[PDB]
């Protein structure tokens, strides 16, 4: 294993400096990206928004999509 | 979007009903056409294809002479002809023929409406129900009506708006029973029960608008008053909006507790409003006055276990913390003592209008009280008295079990009074 110089042995004489693809505070980490989800789904199309509904009734599906 | 469904039951449900809505068509610029020269009244109305704004109300009945009265009057353009329910014959004052003979056989019609108009709300907040609780229409159909009401939508917000048996002034005699049997009724299916006496308010006409010449459509004037100033958080805006469900979560300890009384103030004519201020503070004082009640009880027999306050006006948050915080202290009021809070608190930037003709005074403040006692037991046990005084020799009974009923029904209909009754006695525990 000589020719390597292994990082479990490289005494800080040998140090490396980091480049761009890595965070670093000099370097400005722009902006990243995720996925956001669908909605709230239903039976008609899915909405971020809940509303009211008319029939309470517990553990019964009934809505008004319509408006 | 913020929307509710009126029901009138009986004859005084439609005699409010004349009021009410003789109220929001001029408190919105509605002419008695329908139409007009948004969200401020879609609570209440609904376009159409054509210019007009009609009504989501009903008005139910077994009596067509009070109900043609609306076909032919000026406000008869208003509703849609379907709304308005009548029926061939009347319940004759019992609570049988509006239970069990005729009540079966129009309810379809009226929830085939109902149905109809739910749809055309996309949020329902709750439904509002002007009962009449006495005759056979009003105690009997809105018995029957309630429950159905019940197993069609469930936990939807029901209040009750219904006139109580008074105990000197009674304009019927079998009016106990009616009333009686009324109760498992509406205790098991309304969520909220607000009550009011036809002499209560008749003294408040006395010595405040000092109108010696009182008769019912004086009455109804002042119930439009109070409705008018309690949805007003449902259609215009104000500071502290409220709505019927932060309304009963904050005023109904327990599930069998939802009977309480109402005060509005100020009440004066169009001339003392001259030799006067009406401050905010000295309103809400004129408000817990025993005196301003709307129901024939004592509030200073009992504790006061919630209150709701709807102030209408040019009125600011911070008189309003300010007198209250003076009640507090004032020691001829109690609270039971699980509740060092008590006030939940509304204001509306739109003051209440007046009608032409009508009797109030335009003022630029108002408040209208709504409190959830334990004085409440009173006028709770004049009726228990009253019922088990005549049930004690069977009058009036053949006419109740020739209609298709039975005697069982009277004895649970007295119990569930009964415990009622203690409920009232649990709560002021204290200890
Ligand atoms: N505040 C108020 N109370 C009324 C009015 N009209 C009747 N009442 C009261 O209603 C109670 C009787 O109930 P009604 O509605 O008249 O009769 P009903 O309940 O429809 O039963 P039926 O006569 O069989 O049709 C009485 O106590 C009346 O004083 C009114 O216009 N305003
Ligand atoms: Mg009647």
């Amino acid at each position: 294993k000589s020719a390597f110089n292994f990082t479990q042995t490289t005494p800080v004489f040998m140090d490396s400096a980091p480049r761009w693809p890595k965070e670093n505070p000099t370097w400005p980490k722009n902006m990243k990206a995720t996925m956001g989800y669908k909605g709230i789904q239903s039976n008609y199309l899915p909405t971020n928004t809940v509303t009211l509904k008319a029939v309470e009734v517990p553990g019964t599906t009934e809505r008004n999509f319509n408006f | 979007m913020r929307e509710v469904i009126s029901i009138h039951i009986g004859q005084a449900g439609i005699q409010v009903g004349n009021a009410c809505w003789e109220l929001y068509c001029l408190e919105h610029g509605i002419q008695p056409d329908g139409q007009m020269p948004d969200d401020a009244f879609n609570t209440f109305f609904s376009e159409t294809g054509a210019g007009k704004h009609v009504p989501r109300c009903i008005f139910l009945d077994l009596e067509p002479t009070v109900v043609d009265e609306v076909r032919t009057g000026t406000y008869r353009q208003l509703f849609h002809p379907e709304q308005l329910i009548s029926g061939k014959e009347d319940a004759a004052n019992n609570f049988a023929r509006g239970h069990y003979t005729i009540g079966k056989e129009i309810v379809d019609l009226a929830l085939d409406r109902i149905r109809k108009l739910a749809d055309n709300c996309t949020g329902l907040q709750g439904f509002l129900v002007f009962n009449a609780v006495g005759g056979g229409t009003g105690s009997g159909l809105g018995s029957l009506l309630l429950e159905r009401l019940s197993v069609d939508y469930g936990k939807k917000s029901k209040l009750g708006f219904t006139v109580y048996p008074s105990p000197q002034v009674s304009t019927a005699v079998v009016e106990p029973y009616n009333s009686v049997l009324s109760t498992h009724s509406l205790l098991e299916h309304t969520d909220v029960a607000v009550m009011l006496d036809n002499e209560a308010i008749y003294d408040i006409c006395r010595r405040s608008l000092d109108i010696e010449r009182p008769t019912y459509t004086n009455l109804n004037r002042l119930i439009a008053q109070v409705i008018s100033s309690l949805t007003a958080s449902l259609r215009f805006d104000g500071a502290l909006n409220v709505d019927i469900t932060e309304f009963q979560t904050n005023l109904v300890p327990y599930p069998r507790i939802h009977f309480m009384l109402s005060s509005y103030a100020p009440i004066i004519s169009a001339e003392k409003a001259y030799h006067e201020q009406l401050s905010v503070a000295e309103i809400t004082n004129a408000a817990f006055e025993p005196a301003s009640m709307m129901v024939k009880c004592d509030p200073r027999h009992g504790k006061y276990m919630a209150c709701c306050l709807m102030y209408r006006g040019d009125v600011v948050p911070k008189d309003v913390n300010a007198s209250v915080a003076t009640i507090k202290t004032k020691r001829t009021i109690q609270f039971v003592d699980w509740c060092p809070t008590g006030f939940k608190c509304g204001i509306n930037y739109q003051p209440p209008t007046v009608v032409p003709g009508g009797d109030l005074a335009k003022v630029q403040r108002a408040v209208c009280m709504i409190s959830n006692s334990t004085a409440i037991g009173e006028i709770f046990s004049r009726l228990d008295h009253k019922f088990d005084l005549m049930y004690a020799k069977r009058a009036f009974v053949h006419w109740y079990v020739g209609e298709g009923m039975e005697e069982g029904e009277f004895s649970e209909a007295r119990e569930d009074l009964a415990a009622l009754e203690k409920d009232f006695e649990e709560v002021g525990a204290e200890s």
